[PDB]
RNA sequence: GAAUCAUCGAAUCUUUGAACGCACUGCGCCUUAAGGCAUGCCUGUUUGAGUGUCAU
RNA sequence: AGAGCAUAGCUGUUGGGACCCGAAAGAUGGUGAGAACCAUCUAGUAGCUGGUUC
RNA sequence: AUUGGAUAUGCCAUAUAAAGCGCUUUCGAAGAGUCGAGUUGUUUGCAGCUCUAAAUGGGUGGUAUCAUCUAA
RNA sequence: UUGACCUCAAAUCAGGUAGGACUACGCGCUGAACAAUAAGCGCAGGAAAAGAAAAUAACCAUGAUUCCCUCAGUAACGGAGUGAAGCGGGAAAAGCUCAAAUUUGAAAUCUGGCAACAUUUCUUUUGUUGUCCGAGUUGUAAUUUCAA
């Protein structure tokens, strides 16, 4: 093993944001928190908005 | 407010200067001291073994004689060409007198 | 795995450890008071400098700066005056103010005349008058450390004050 | 032989926290000398405005600052560099002035002697 | 200024003056041994010129080498062994004859306080500058490894540069 | 004032080894058991010599 | 009336010890007494041999 | 307990001094067995060998005169 | 005879310094097979080396060095292979000291001894002042470094 294998991996900019956009949108379905383990069953909204 | 754009661009309307001359340019000027010290060490200073025979050569005529030992000796021809005309005054001074 | 460090191991003799490993952490500021009392230590050099109405570079930025919020001919260059510039920040303005408040108080720049230079200028100035110093300088006699015209200008200057 | 830059994000931070050093050393006086701004010398970056190494003795001249006190207020000076167009002594000057605009100086500590 | 005509008179190498006096000192020369201490530099005016100053902890080395790497370089070396406690400043040709090249080495030593307080010689002392004429750092060691400006005068191309994101 | 403890600015640190009085423990020298006694080089000090050059 | 650029995966291919293993080079520097022995260059090699994992 | 750079404030300050910027009917020194030429190797550089300079000279470039630089 | 100077000496005279070790990273002198490599030899430091143009360029010109990216796997050499550099973008930026011109109305310069006075990372370290001797006119200071 030697220490100049590729661990760093390029990704353009617009789909590092595409990504960052589609799990933004994604948190904002109750029904896909559901089933990512979280258990919001009782919250009062999604998305859940609080105070300053 | 103090800050460097430095983008492309800033004019095309352009007027030359009349620069000075820097004092390093002055150098290969000969001062009148210099020229002095110069001559005086020419005399005191005997001349080469191959600067007396170029000399012995230009009193004989003989100046493509002298001239291709002065090329033989110094190397380029500006050397031997500036060698035959100082080594010409020494003998025109040395005639005037002795 | 050296013989040294290896040695150090095997012996029964405490390790001369030091710390000092602590990143994240920004140089204190001394030097000027007034900017170490309104330096923000956590801020950044750059943030600190803008809050406090200074400039970190008279030149340009080599990257793209922060942002935060969504925001909302040769004659008269040569011989143009600008009249400073505002002070932004009340910082710049304690900096200001302290600076001319100094050079009000270290602002004597007269020389008083010594012993020998009044003496030395007396001698030549009931002799030789008070407008003329051109003939002042080329006396031989009084002016024996022949200063030109120029310092016994000085000379009968620094006497009047 | 292989040149590794595992140490790339260590190198940023080192010379951030030179920069934060040096800021604390100096403190109200920008990290960085003011830079004139010169022509790239070639046709195909003429047209371009960069940064300079220093002004020049006849732009210093005509700004008004000597070139023994251009280097304690933070102003470098290029010996080499001439101006053989009236535009970049007109860009350069302007960017000296505009310097001294912003510039507080703050004053020194002189000994006086008490006799003459 | 009488450096003038020293300066002017080394010029004429073989002139009848200069002849005579080379043939006279490289048989004083080769009386000696081959590294002996000079009372005085033999050039005053070129020693002068290489940073010597007639003052204590400063001393002059006279040396002659084998003719037929550089000759000059090998006399700085084998000088600044020969008195170890000094530093090499420079050297000069004074003479040669057909065996023997002659050079004269000044050394200055680190250790005298006139040495060491002196602002313009004061670099000399510190530890950086110990045998500079065995890293090639004087005059001559600088020529003879090419370091000069111009287009007249490896490890970084034979590496791999390997960045993180590539 | 415990410590097979920590810190650590003071003392001590056998014979060797660049290894240094000569061999390599003997064999020595000088001075007052102790102090010492390697080599090269630099600055100075002191004592000498020279048919060296000059002055009286 | 432009179709490219970037990243990722796959496949092929060319180099790097380059699928693993198998013959002594030669050279440099030493040890012991021509020859011998030791350590590094050096993953210098096998047109091939043997092996190569659900 | 050590020390950094400053600030403020006393006491001294050998200033008959020392600097920057104006002006010129006055001056302006610049590194040699080195540059270079020829010939042998190593790799244009370096070195040996034979010879050996100049003062608006010398180096290096674009001209194929101009530009730029000021080495030992 | 004595003295000045020079030269050669000597001294267990006083005060200093060099060697050896470690060398990952410096810089040198070298040097095979197959690489300007290994090995050999020499010399350093916390960095080393380099460094304020006898540098580029041919432009509206740039402006010490070093390093990174790019130039570019390009020009060139020699088809293969070897393989840069100027420009450009960044990191950091800091500039200077002498030789060569008479201080000549004043060797203005410096080491050492001795004696005091301070001072300390420190009774261990650094100086200052005074005096004497020495160095130095075959040149030590101030002044100047071409940008003048």
């Amino acid at each position: 093993t030697k220490t100049w294998r590729k661990w760093h991996v390029k990704v353009n900019q617009n789909e590092k944001r595409y990504a960052i956009a589609s799990a933004v949108a994604a948190s904002g379905v109750p029904s896909l928190l559901l089933a990512r383990g979280h258990r919001i069953e009782e919250i009062p909204e999604v998305p859940l908005v609080v105070d300053d | 407010a103090p800050g460097l754009v430095v983008g492309l661009n800033k004019g095309k309307t352009l007027t030359k200067r009349q620069l000075p001359e820097r004092p390093s340019r002055r150098k290969g000027h000969l001062s009148k001291r210099t020229a002095f010290v110069r001559s005086i060490v020419r005399e005191v200073a005997g001349f080469a073994p191959y600067e007396r025979r170029v000399m012995e050569l230009i009193r004989n005529s003989q100046d493509k004689r002298a001239r291709k030992l002065a090329k033989k000796r110094l190397g380029t021809l500006k050397r031997a060409k500036g060698k035959i005309e100082e080594l010409t005054s020494v003998i025109q001074s040395s005639r005037l007198a002795h | 795995a050296n013989p040294r460090q290896r040695n150090k191991q095997r012996s029964g003799k405490p390790r001369l450890t030091r710390r000092n490993a602590n990143k994240k952490a920004k140089a204190k500021i001394y030097g000027n008071f007034v900017i170490q009392q309104n330096w923000d230590k956590h801020a950044t050099l750059r943030q600190n400098y803008a809050r406090l109405g200074l400039l970190a570079t008279p030149n340009y930025v080599t990257g793209g700066v922060e942002k935060l919020y969504p925001d909302p001919t040769l004659d008269d260059v040569l011989d143009k005056e600008i009249s400073i510039a505002p002070a932004k920040t009340e910082v710049v303005r304690q900096l200001e103010e302290e600076a001319v408040k100094k050079a009000a108080r270290q602002s004597n720049k007269m020389l008083p005349l010594s012993a020998f230079e009044h003496a030395y200028i007396q001698r030549l100035i009931n002799k030789y008058g008070t407008e003329d110093f051109e003939s002042m300088a080329k006396d031989v006699k009084l002016n024996s450390k022949l200063f030109n015209g120029s310092k016994l200008k000085n000379l009968y200057i620094r006497m009047k004050a | 032989y292989v040149k590794t830059w595992f140490n790339q994000p260590g190198r940023k931070l080192r010379r951030r926290q030179a920069r934060q050093t040096k800021a604390a050393k100096i403190a109200p006086r920008p990290v960085e000398a003011i830079r004139p701004a010169v022509k790239p010398p070639t046709i195909r970056y003429n047209m371009k405005v960069r940064a300079g190494r220093g002004f020049t003795l006849e732009e210093l001249k005509a700004a008004g600052v000597s070139r023994r006190v251009a280097s304690t207020i933070g102003i470098p000076v290029d010996h080499r560099r001439r101006n053989r167009s009236e535009e970049s002594l007109q860009r350069n000057v302007e960017r000296i002035k505009v310097y001294l605009a912003h510039l507080i100086v703050f004053p020194r500590k002189a000994g006086q002697p008490k006799k003459g | 200024g009488a450096y003038k005509y020293l300066e002017e008179l080394a010029k004429k190498k073989q002139s009848d003056v200069n002849l005579f006096l080379s043939r006279v000192r490289a048989w004083e020369y080769r009386q000696m041994n081959v590294i002996h201490r000079a009372s005085r530099p033999s050039r005053p005016d070129k020693a002068r010129r290489l940073g010597y100053k007639a003052k204590q902890g400063y001393v002059i080395y006279r040396i002659r080498v084998r003719r037929g790497r550089s000759a000059r370089c090998t006399a700085e070396e084998r000088v600044g062994r020969y008195c170890s406690n000094l530093r090499v400043l420079n050297s000069y040709w004074v003479n040669q004859d057909a065996t023997y090249k002659f050079f004269e080495v000044i050394l200055v030593d680190p250790s005298h306080k006139a040495i060491r307080r002196d602002p313009r010689i004061n670099w000399i002392v510190n530890p950086v500058h110990k045998h500079r004429e065995s890293r090639g750092l004087t005059s001559i060691g600088k020529k003879s490894r090419g370091i000069g400006k111009g287009h007249r005068f490896w490890l970084r191309h034979n590496t791999l540069s390997l960045r993180r994101y590539r």
